[PDB]
């Protein structure tokens, strides 16, 4: 249920389907992107590029 | 430089299958997405779908999903658009185009020349050429209109010249209309000096390559 | 989805004058973290593919002349041609690429404005050659008029014809900026010989009252 480590590469923006965040009980508590191929990408919630991607996805969903 | 080369015009019957192609050159083909855009006759541009040739990740417009298949073969730097069973309503120009590299998505920065697809149950047929004789009543400006009606052909196009190309001024060759028969009809007119009609010869030269048809028609009062 | 809408649908501007085309998106296309409006303008000339003119709402593509500019933000955008040149006659499309489907506006046709010119109306009876094959096409020609808007009315023995004619209009002439239109009335040889008066009635703003051109079979 938790991320073991954060993904270190570039966020593939065109491949993103959605996101969620994991529980606060997690050590590497994360924003998790889900790709259209169904892969998960474990990300630092405080990283600026992560935040920008979520803001884009939120605009699609709201 | 970047080129996208699309396959040639297609004339098909309803129910036939068709695959058209878009070949890239002069850039990294797998580095950019390719889109397909429909333009029905006299209408606007419709975004159909896009594909990432690196992994064949394909996205369709809801209007086209399940109606066409978009694919790509990266080993030959080619994208495709295909139908299993064409309908007359599929008659349109189809453009492929490259999506630019910007985030998140981008404009279409390069376009193929387009593939014209014509779907009709009609078969190849050369036209009949009828004169549009210049009126016997005198006109107000000392000018007369004459012409040729080029009727009942398939498919487009035909070409019309006058006096083997020697007469070009004052010619109007109109867009074909598609008759309820499924055959096309077109008129070409020229405005000429009234006083020439007695002595100047006027011949329309009609050519329809699909039927290998060449017709020369003299038009007299 | 985001729906793109352009206004006006058609625009006539004098050579040398400013042209303005508007584009509205049904939702914002401002990609905030990138401070870029995800909006392009394309130009399409007859028989050619579209060409990218402007992207990011306001950035001119390489090799695009300075007279083209884009402005606006969020949901309202404008394409301005500061001084219309002859080669600028085309259909202009906006497109959002904020998300996919990256949908296009419906397009705006830009043509040259000029003074009202009335059509020169001609009528052509079917040829004896055609009648021999069993069909009769009557052609009415409206030559060199402006504006494009013209009504053609077919009358056979004063009966208003319906659904038995088709018309075709030329592209704006490159030298005099007029249009020509041809209408064809098609009927069988039989129906043709049932009647006597064949009339083409033309309405156009260039004409004081509808011009009728006719012949007796």
């Amino acid at each position: 249920e938790c991320c073991l480590e954060y993904f270190k590469g570039a966020i593939p923006l065109r491949k993103l389907k959605t996101w969620y965040q994991t529980s606060e009980d997690c050590s590497r508590d994360a924003i998790v992107f889900v790709t259209v191929q169904g892969r998960a990408i474990c990300s630092d919630p405080n990283n600026k590029r992560v935040k920008n991607a979520v803001k884009y996805l939120q605009s699609l969903e709201r | 430089e970047v080129q996208l080369v699309q396959s040639g015009a297609e004339v098909k019957k309803p129910g036939e299958s068709l695959k058209i192609s878009c070949k890239g050159s002069g850039y990294s083909f797998t580095s950019y997405w390719i889109g397909w855009v429909r333009q029905m006759p006299g209408k606007g541009l419709e975004w159909m779908g896009i594909i990432d040739p690196s992994d064949s990740d394909t996205r369709y417009s809801p209007s086209f999903q399940g109606q066409v298949t978009i694919s790509a073969d990266k080993s030959i730097s080619t994208a495709y658009l295909q139908w299993s069973s064409l309908k007359a309503s599929d008659t349109a120009m189809y453009y492929c185009a490259r999506v630019g590299p910007a985030d998140v998505w981008d404009s279409f920065d390069y376009w193929g020349q387009g593939t014209l697809v014509t779907v009709s149950s009609a078969s190849t047929k050369g036209p009949s050429v009828f004169p549009l004789a210049p009126s016997s009543k005198s006109t107000s400006g000392g000018t007369a209109a004459l012409g040729c009606l080029v009727k009942d052909y398939f498919p487009e196009p035909v070409t019309v010249s006058w006096n083997s190309g020697a007469l070009t001024s004052g010619v109007h060759t109109f867009p074909a209309v598609l008759q309820s028969s499924g055959l096309y009809s077109l008129s070409s007119v020229v405005t000429v000096p009234s006083s020439s009609l007695g002595t100047q010869t006027y011949i329309c030269n009609v050519n329809h390559k699909p039927s290998n048809t060449k017709v020369d028609k003299k038009v007299e009062p | 989805d985001i729906v793109m809408t352009q206004s006006p649908d058609s625009l006539a501007v004098s050579l040398g004058e400013r042209a303005t085309i508007n584009c509205k998106s049904s939702q914002s296309v401002l990609l905030s973290p990138w401070n870029s409006n995800q909006l392009a303008w394309y130009q399409q000339k007859p028989g050619q593919p579209p060409k990218l003119l402007i992207y990011g709402a306001s950035t001119r593509e390489s090799g695009v002349p300075d007279r083209f500019s884009g402005s606006g933000s969020g949901t309202d955008f404008t394409l301005t041609i500061s001084s219309l040149q002859a080669e600028d006659v085309a259909v202009y499309y906006c497109q959002q690429y904020y998300l996919i489907p990256s949908t296009f506006g419906q397009g705006t046709k830009v043509e040259i404005k000029r003074t009202v010119a009335a059509p020169s109306v001609f009528i052509f009876p079917p040829s004896d050659e055609q009648l021999k094959s069993g069909t009769a096409s009557v052609v009415c020609l409206l030559n060199n008029f402006y504006p494009r808007e013209a009504k053609v009315q077919w009358k056979v023995d004063n009966a208003l014809q319906s659904g038995n004619s088709q018309e075709s209009v030329t592209e704006q002439d490159s030298k005099d900026s007029t249009y020509s239109l041809s209408s064809t009335l098609t009927l069988s040889k039989a129906d043709y010989e049932k009647h006597k008066v064949y009339a083409c009635e033309v309405t156009h703003q260039g004409l004081s009252s509808p011009v009728t051109k006719s012949f007796n079979r």
